[PDB]
């Protein structure tokens, strides 16, 4: 089966790619990495950044996970990012999205061993 | 320096209905960890946790075996955790580990663990 490391990978990394503005990204990707197949994933944010940084994050600041879970680490930095949110007319299975650029520290949660990001929570 | 490093300290061998107190320090994080907990491994048996505590003192929780003879404290140093253990049985005996930065008792959500401390309970 996928593992969590896997799945995060799958649902949030994408290395290779750069912030150049790029107004379909996220129609693109949330198709492409299966966001929309059972249904439309309201909010995702992918990560221009390399695994081995994202990694990185779990050995960096110890912070509170949004739902109250305190596993989750914080980027000392802020990172390349781009979150793809739902826009008004998406209704499944025609899902839609709006892309934003950002760049915000990014926090996820990590578990175990090695200890590796297996959920995206939050940027700030 | 560069690391963090969980020390661990105390633990040994002892006779049962004894005590022992187990003492960890991390030290090469420059925050704090809002939760840290001890897990343990006895012979035969899978790790499991034993106790953990967050950083204010709270969210305590302890194995159901150990409750009301095992007492966890944060009170006596940044990113430290103690455990008093008192009434020890020899179903006690196992490695002890600290854990530092997960949540709760669950032992997959923890990412800094020591080294491993040995308990031993004697009949």
């Amino acid at each position: 089966k996928e593992t969590a490391a896997a799945k995060f990978e799958r649902q949030h990394m994408d290395s290779s790619t750069s912030a150049a503005s790029s107004s379909n990204y996220c129609n693109q990707m949330m198709k492409s990495r299966n966001l929309t197949k059972d249904r439309c994933k309201p909010v995702n944010t992918f990560v221009h950044e390399s695994l081995a940084d994202v990694q990185a994050v779990c050995s960096q600041k110890n912070v509170a996970c949004k739902n109250g879970q305190t596993n989750c680490y914080q980027s000392y930095s802020t990172m390349s990012i781009t979150d793809c949110r739902e826009t008004g007319s998406s209704k499944y299975p025609n899902c839609a999205y709006k892309t934003t650029q950002a760049n915000k520290h990014i926090i996820v949660a990590c578990e175990g061993n090695p200890y590796v990001p297996v959920h995206f929570d939050a940027s700030v | 320096g560069s690391q963090v490093q969980l020390v661990e300290s105390g633990g040994g061998l002892v006779q049962a209905g004894g005590s022992l107190r187990l003492s960890c320090a991390a030290s090469g994080y420059a925050y704090t960890y809002i939760y840290m907990g001890w897990f343990r491994q006895a012979p035969g048996k899978e790790r499991e946790g034993v106790a953990a505590m967050d950083s204010g003192g709270g969210g305590t929780l302890y194995a159901d075996s150990v409750k009301g003879r095992f007492t966890i404290s944060r009170d006596k140093g940044k990113n430290t955790v103690y455990l008093q253990m008192d009434s020890l049985k020899p179903e006690d005996t196992a490695t002890y580990y600290c854990a530092a930065g997960g949540y709760e008792l669950r032992d997959r959500t923890y990412g800094q663990w020591g080294q491993g401390t040995q308990v031993t309970v004697s009949s």
